[PDB]
């Protein structure tokens, strides 16, 4: 075997967290249009079957409960587990609407030991938000 | 017994230290390409390849517009980053 | 015109940050498993789907041996960084 | 079309650069067995029909050296470039038998706009190096 299970009861969990609207103090614009990326995110999950959650404009805080928890349920009779960033961000991190979230924290909520429902199992993380301020030229 | 960080894939929407666009009214060239990818090919492709088809979308059909030089025609790569141990199928 | 960080794949013996495993004998468990899947694969798969070969494979048979607490019974994945803009086959 | 064309008159290059050796200075420890990888990449990429160039114990000069001239090649006739590095080094950083030699660095060298013959083709690298030293515990 050489493919994912993904015949469990159900194909997991689709958390979709998108920031929009930061806090003043950040200095960090608006994210026009990241609404069109959730709704369209939510349409495509949902068809592909996954259970979607949309969280916007959460703190720094409020992501990693919201990790903190997701990562404590039970994943047994889910086949993959879909995370959903849009916001701003620089390499290894994506802002909360208060301040910066290192990915990895966010991210060994999920792995191996921490995750023991998920182990074995697809964690996916897509993530929209700048790595950097580089731009590409092009060519041709 | 298997690695901690093995099963995850990172699906970025640009390369590591670039920028990434969004259109104030049609979404982030990643994600509309990304969720256009998985409505053709969620029942037809191995997700890398449709991922790798996400790419070739968001680096042929976009490029930047401003009055600004600096950011004018700007192009950009997304950037998959799998630790996936099997070939993963929607279906 | 396509991004100039385009059509790159980096494959990584291990994970971001973390520490890569090599055989004083037999070599480093990521080279001997990419050569090994390539000779098994090169002729039937396309890259990215040997690459995750390569991954199940380094994940599953090997684990470090150390009379070094610290350094026992270690594991290691591979990290496949894509940035190509097509699927990539040997023949 | 959604397959890079690889029936080009040659494979292309495949440059391994294999350092087991290092200046005694930099406190690296001779990486044994590497020649085993050296050896047996070679065989594996010659099947492939690349033409394969072994470069051991480079330092970083040459490394750099090495990337400049291969990327100055004309690659009008190759359909990929193959480039493996064994080496000791951390994230972004490999070593060559004298110092270290930041991957982007060498990467640059065969950009779209850098290396004209090798745009919109496969530019592959393979890298047997620490990115760090994180230790993996495993679970199950
Ligand atoms: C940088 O972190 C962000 C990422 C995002 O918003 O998804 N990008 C921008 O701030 C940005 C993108 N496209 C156009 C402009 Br103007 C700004
Ligand atoms: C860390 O940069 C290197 C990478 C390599 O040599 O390929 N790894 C070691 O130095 C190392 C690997 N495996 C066992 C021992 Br002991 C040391």
């Amino acid at each position: 075997d050489n493919s994912y299970k993904m015949d469990y009861p159900e194909m997991g969990l689709c958390i979709i967290i998108n920031n929009k609207n930061f806090h003043k103090s950040t200095g960090m614009t608006s994210r026009s249009g990241t609404d069109v990326d959730a709704a369209n995110l939510r349409e495509t999950f949902r068809n592909l079957k996954y259970e979607v959650r949309n969280k916007n404009d959460l703190t720094r805080e409020e992501i990693v409960e919201l990790m903190r928890d997701v990562s404590k349920e039970d994943h047994s009779k889910r086949s993959s587990f879909v995370c959903v960033l849009l916001s701003h961000g620089e390499e290894g991190i994506i802002f909360g609407t208060n301040g910066p979230v290192d990915l990895k924290k966010i991210t060994n909520f999920f792995r191996g030991d921490r995750c023991r429902s998920l182990t074995g199992k697809p964690k996916l993380f897509i993530i929209q938000a700048c790595r950097g301020t580089e731009l590409d030229c092009g060519i041709e | 017994k298997i690695p901690v960080e093995a099963d995850f894939l990172y699906a970025y929407s640009t390369a590591p230290g670039y920028y990434s666009w969004r259109n104030s009214k049609d979404g982030s060239w990643f994600i509309q390409s990304l969720c256009a990818m998985l409505k053709q090919y969620a029942d037809k492709l191995e997700f890398m390849h449709i991922l790798t088809r996400v790419n070739r979308k968001v680096a042929t059909e976009f490029e930047s517009f401003s009055f600004d030089a600096t950011f004018h025609a700007k192009k950009q790569i997304p950037c998959i980053v799998s630790m996936l141990t099997k070939e993963l199928y929607f279906y």
